[PDB]
């Protein structure tokens, strides 16, 4: 366990950072990588037990400063790469501890952000005043910002289409769409009756699970649109983040 | 299809049931009314617009 | 309960309904706890909480 | 005065009923610097202001994190050696549940009153 | 137990300091798996005796 | 129409809307006799975040209730001299807050707005919007930038606008 921050933890991702110093022990140590409210991001090399080859560093390796507060933090998923949201997104390199490249469409705020998994260079964003926003890496520009009736919490993306994502909009539904047309979405969802925190998709991009305010789980097929399962407890109260396993059974 | 659900969801989901099923009949005497309307479909109702 | 009638009357199902709906009726008696009272200083009341002067007085 | 007792009694019901969306009549600016205090220290989120031209309307998001707020009636005043009893006094925990005062530096949270060596006017509660 | 938990907040006394007035000599509560599940089953109006609960200084088993 | 409507002439850029207003007197039958009352007092330049920069030209409020339709006919006879520029109409007044938002709306009186908006952020610190007009919008597209920029040289608090559609 670390005492990271002060403030909130508001966003956590795992990776294998490359240095160009030293390639870190990626079989005997995994690495966090946080996101605080009070302007910091933070590196963690956690020792693991996976491995009896080998046999200190046992965390807070590097830490990132930051001017205003960030809301949120993802990893991409090849080069190491991760981008921060909050007050205004930018993109951070693990070498680097400057903010490398700063982004927004005007002044705009950031709640949570999300790169897919296959066309690794994509990287959604959702806005606060009820915005749905896209960027391309390698374009080094954004795409474009659908706007909506009112404003959603999470995102994530099919991992088997790489053209789709999930995203949960803060009345009781989930909308899944196609980033080649944004007017037309592919599906929706629902089956909740308050707001929505978060979506996740299964590894074999078949099930997606999520989790709204009211202390509930639903579980729907992706053609379906229509929650096929609901998980729920007395001793839950308002889950927030939601995932999958990696093999899509837990 | 039957699953226990608690009470809090399910009285809740009672008044939005009624809410919802209020808002498409008081829809669709303004569709018999009005000539013609457009027939937006679900999928595209939640957008405001796009760039 | 329900309204005692004709209908019941020469059906006899007062023995097989017990009319007094007894899980209904024990939910809807026993009254739910409230809040878990904590602050211990004056009385709730719309103007957020409202203390006496002699309250005031015994705690400067 | 009357237009902060009923801002904070409606806002800790709206929690108790799980609303995300709020809207608080009338507007001042008392009510205004207040509200970023809980936001400051993490009990609330991002919030609005309609302004129709007579007094204003405060669009507030929820995100729970709230158990009990309200103001203290009728005015209190208060010496800088004085808080730690007022904690006992009102306020259940010793680590959290947050008390408020107004001093020169106007409404701010009260460990940093002792950090600035201030004495203030107590208004309100959260906890 | 919960009805200790509730009264202690209700009558504004924190668990662990306040353990050493009455028993006087040195002691750390420990609190089972059994009844934080069900203390934590009270639901959303007991959240704040929930947080004094879940505390490094209070022991688990 | 050379030397008397300038109000301390000697410096740069009021002899250009000296000439200006030179062009724009002998159109006799309306133009010269809307020119009577006007009086202009001063310049300040702006820079935008483009390489082009924007101008204002300033008046102490004798008849401004008659200036206002004079302000929206002066425009289509001013940019066909001053092309790739900007000029916005002001002047200057002496609670300032209260003052504040006046020198806006007379700024803005070509489609007015009809509303205002701030958001408060997680860092603590602040955002300010304002809500336009949708009335003839596809000028302010291409401008709104230079109402954006002379606010900011006048104060230095940071606006957003941005219009509903």
């Amino acid at each position: 366990s670390f005492k990271a921050h002060y403030g909130l933890v508001t966003g956590l991702c795992v990776t294998q950072p490359r240095f160009h110093d030293k390639k870190p022990d990626l079989k005997s140590q995994n690495f966090m990588l946080s996101c605080s409210d009070d302007k910091t991001v933070k590196l963690w090399s956690i020792n693991v037990d996976d491995y009896s080859n080998k046999n200190n560093e046992e965390g807070l390796i590097r830490t990132f400063d930051g001017e205003s507060a960030f809301q949120g933090i993802d990893s991409h998923r090849e080069n190491s790469t991760f981008a921060t949201g909050g007050a205004k997104i930018h993109l951070w390199d693990v070498n680097r501890l400057k903010p490398v490249s700063d982004l927004s469409w005007g002044a705009d705020n950031i709640t949570s952000l999300k790169f897919n998994q296959n066309e690794t260079d994509i990287l959604a964003s959702t806005g606060s005043d009820n915005s749905i926003v896209l960027y391309d890496l390698r374009t080094n520009s954004p795409t474009q910002k659908i706007v909506q009736t009112m404003r959603t919490n999470a995102i994530c993306w099919n991992p088997m289409e790489a053209f789709n994502f999930v995203t949960a909009n803060e009345d009781h539904n989930a909308y899944y769409y196609d980033m080649r047309n944004l007017s037309r979405s592919l599906n929706v969802f629902k089956d909740h009756v308050s707001a929505v925190m978060d979506v996740d998709f299964s590894p074999t991009g078949d099930e997606i699970v999520t989790g709204s305010y009211d202390k509930s789980i639903r579980i729907y097929k992706t053609n379906h649109g229509h929650s096929r399962e609901i998980y729920h407890t007395k001793r839950m109260q308002h889950v927030f983040q939601v995932k999958y396993s990696m093999d899509s059974k837990y | 299809r039957h699953r226990h659900v608690p009470q809090v969801i399910k009285k809740a989901q009672e008044i939005k049931n009624i809410e919802l099923s209020s808002i498409k009949r008081r829809e669709a005497n303004e569709r018999r009314t009005r000539k013609d309307m457009p027939y937006i479909s679900e999928r595209k109702k939640q957008i405001v617009g796009t760039v | 309960q329900f309204r005692k009638i004709e209908s019941t009357y020469k059906k006899d199902i007062e023995r097989r309904i017990g009319g007094s709906i007894k899980a209904r009726d024990k939910e809807k008696a026993t009254k739910r706890e409230r809040g878990l009272k904590i602050s211990s200083v004056g009385r709730s009341t719309r103007n957020g909480l409202i203390v006496s002067k002699r309250d005031i007085a015994r705690i400067s | 005065s009357s237009v902060l007792a009923d801002a904070l009694n409606a806002i800790n019901n709206a929690e108790k009923t799980g609303k995300r969306q709020v809207l608080i009549r009338p507007s001042s600016k008392v009510i205004i610097k207040f509200l970023q205090v809980m936001q400051k220290h993490g009990y609330i989120g991002e919030f609005e202001y309609i302004d129709d031209h007579r007094s204003g309307k405060i669009v507030v998001q929820l995100n729970g994190r709230l158990n009990k707020c309200g103001v203290i009636s009728p005015r209190f005043n208060v010496k800088i050696g004085d808080i730690e009893k007022w904690t006992a006094n009102l306020l259940p925990a010793r680590q959290f549940g947050y008390v408020i005062l107004t001093t020169s530096a106007g409404i701010m949270d009260h460990e940093e009153a002792r950090r600035k060596h201030v004495s203030g006017k107590i208004l309100g509660f959260v906890y | 137990d919960t009805n200790f938990i509730n009264f202690s907040i209700q009558k504004k006394v924190d668990i662990v300091r306040g353990m050493m007035d009455c028993l006087l000599a040195k002691c750390n509560p420990l609190i089972t798996d059994c009844v934080m599940a069900e203390l934590e089953k009270l639901g959303p109006k007991y959240r704040i005796a929930l947080k004094l609960a879940r505390d490094p200084r209070i022991k688990r088993l | 129409p050379q030397a008397k409507i300038l109000s301390q002439a000697p410096t740069e850029l009021e002899l250009q809307v000296a000439q200006a207003f030179v062009e724009l007197e002998n159109s006799s039958p309306e133009l010269k006799a809307e020119l009577r009352p006007l009086q202009f007092k001063s310049i300040r330049e702006i820079d935008v975040a483009g390489g082009k920069k924007a101008l204002a030209i300033f008046v102490p409020v004798p008849s401004l209730a008659g200036f206002h339709k004079v302000q929206t006919k002066l425009t289509r006879e001013l940019e066909k001299k001053f092309q790739d520029r900007h000029v916005i109409f002001l002047a200057e007044r002496r609670t300032l807050t209260a003052v504040h938002d006046k020198i806006l709306e007379d700024l803005v009186f070509p489609t007015e707005i009809v509303g205002k908006r701030v958001r408060y952020l997680v860092g603590g610190n602040k955002i300010q919007k304002v809500l336009l007009d949708s009335k003839d919008v596809q000028q302010i597209d291409y401008k709104l930038e230079s109402f954006q920029a002379v606010y900011n040289k006048l104060t230095g608090k940071q606006i957003v606008f941005e219009i509903p559609s």
